[PDB]
């Protein structure tokens, strides 16, 4: 089928991956085993696409590529490992031949920076702060196993070149130079905004992978909420990553609820969801990025599935906004997908309260949406005595609710 | 113990809150001195859309005398002289008096209230 047509088309390859199984995944695992030993951007596109293929023999090469100076590729590997960890237990069942080297590299990415008490909270490292309001130890390398290099920002030498110089100048403990490399590339990053942000995102992804499969602490939830509450609006990617990390963590739930504020109609998460919904409904309000909205709804679903979260979504009255979504949202594939997510969330809530749903006339709204989608199919297939997949999933979840 | 309910609320306790398809009423509304595009009518529909299920039901009781929703829809709304549709008449008396209902005609008389808030307040006090 069209999967086979896409394969034949791919089998300008990099131009097609930029536009966007066995022998295509094998050519990919090829170039993975080749690049890690006009190259880096091919690896990045291979990764960015593979993180879609798994979402509907690479583990070793991916851990080998998680050890790279360029953060783009680290982020891509992390995003692929997030996809695997979140949707199937592919790396959890794996043997300790490479599962442990992976989880240890992830731990060395994830491990704390000192949070708010010491001056290295996640929120602060996303605002610029002029580079003079952070602790002076941010550009200080103190590897002890005893290396105490300082001002790695002043030093302009490539990070990998510095690591190589350290490798030769000192005998670094075998099979654990990774924690040095991650400290050095962090201390190079923190000097500048893009690299600080990328390291923050990498740490967040590493957490989430390490939890879908010592890193977590009392301040982490607050710090993530603070990342969300940043008003810059240029950090949507970071905010989405933070929300995904919170979703992982949920898999402390009372603290997540107390911080996000879901117990009251006025609260950061409820207000944020309502704004996202209004921007999705009304053209005038700028639509919140698709990824961010996806993360928000996924968080809501993953919360509602727990009784404390479903009771909080009762308390803040999210059923009214979600029925607003299922009533006024359009017909386009992304909007269909948001409607499906909303219906699933409503189903998870109505598994413990009915009064809100009934009071909001929810059954009428569901039936009207089912009529509207069947009427939009009626144009393609008017006979009465293939469907677009997203609409079929909508119909399916809504009939399951009925 | 029953005396805590009103005469509306006792009906809503025995027979339950109906779900009012305000869109069905709008599709079966007749405007006599107002028009379907009169500004007082857009304010009326905004108010009635903003009322909760209980205030919608209390409105339905106020204008039809019952919470019963007709199976065929409000097109089949009966009155004193045969099938009577719901109906909104402009009350040309002073606009310092409440709306008034004639349930046998399913008739609302509505003063030309100067604002959304005042019309909504008076209607909510009526229901």
């Amino acid at each position: 089928a069209d999967c086979r047509a896409l394969i034949d088309k791919l089998k300008d390859e990099q131009l097609l991956l930029e536009l966007q199984w066995v022998d295509l995944l094998d050519r990919f695992d090829g170039i993975l085993a080749d690049a890690g030993q006009q190259l880096k951007m091919l690896l990045l596109a291979v990764l960015n696409f593979t993180a879609l293929l798994i979402e509907y023999s690479s583990i070793e090469h991916l851990t080998t590529l998680l050890a790279s100076s360029d953060m783009q590729v680290v982020l891509a590997v992390l995003n692929l490992l997030y996809v695997f960890s979140k949707r199937s237990n592919y790396i959890t069942r794996l043997g300790s031949d490479k599962r442990t080297p992976l989880l240890t590299r992830l731990q060395h990415l994830a491990e704390s920076w000192g949070g708010k008490e010491n001056g290295f909270g996640l929120a602060e490292c996303c605002r610029d702060l002029h580079m003079m309001k952070y602790p002076p130890s941010a550009t200080t390398l103190h590897f002890e196993f005893y290396i105490h290099i300082e001002q790695l920002d002043k030093i302009s030498e490539s990070p990998s070149e510095i690591m190589e110089s350290l490798t030769k100048m000192y005998s670094i403990p075998k099979d654990k130079q990774m924690l040095l490399f991650t400290h050095i590339r962090l201390a190079h990053g923190f000097s500048n905004h893009r690299k600080r942000l990328q390291a923050v995102q990498a740490r967040l992804h590493a957490i989430s992978i390490l939890v879908y499969s010592s890193i977590l602490y009392n301040g982490l939830i607050e710090e993530l909420v603070d990342v969300l509450q940043i008003t810059d609006k240029q950090l949507m990617e970071i905010k989405a990553a933070s929300l995904r990390t919170l979703t992982s963590i949920v898999h402390k739930l009372s603290s997540i609820i107390d911080c996000t504020g879901t117990a009251s109609y006025h609260g950061f998460l409820p207000v944020l969801v309502r704004n996202c919904i209004q921007a999705m409904i009304d053209p005038s309000m700028d639509p919140y990025p698709h990824q961010f909205a996806t993360a928000l709804f996924s968080f809501l679903y993953h919360l509602a599935s727990y009784d404390a979260g479903g009771e909080a979504l009762v308390s803040c009255g999210m059923m009214e906004a979600l029925l607003k979504v299922i009533k006024f949202l359009g017909d386009e594939q992304d909007q269909i997908t948001f409607v499906t997510r909303a219906v699933r969330v409503v189903d998870l809530i109505t598994n413990l309260d009915m009064a809100a749903f009934q009071s909001h006339s929810g059954l009428s709204i569901f039936i009207y949406r089912l009529e509207h989608e069947v009427d939009l199919c009626r144009k393609e297939c008017p006979f009465v005595i293939q469907c677009i997949p997203q609409r079929a999933a909508l119909l399916k979840s809504m009939l399951n609710f009925l | 113990l029953i005396s805590i309910f009103t005469e509306q609320e006792l009906e809503l306790l025995i027979s339950g809150l109906p779900t009012i398809d305000i869109d069905d009423l709008k599709s079966n509304t007749e405007y006599h001195k107002y028009q379907s595009n009169s500004i007082q009518i857009q304010w009326f529909w905004r108010a009635l859309r903003s009322f909760d299920q209980a205030d919608r039901a209390k409105f339905l009781q106020f204008v039809t005398g019952t919470s019963k929703v007709p199976l065929q829809g409000f097109a089949a709304l009966e009155g004193m002289n045969g099938i009577q549709k719901f109906q909104i008449h402009r009350d040309d008396r002073s606009t310092d008096r409440l709306p008034s209902a004639h349930t046998c005609f399913n008739q609302l008389d509505l003063p030309a209230y100067e604002s959304f808030e005042k019309l909504r307040h008076m209607l909510l006090l009526a229901i």
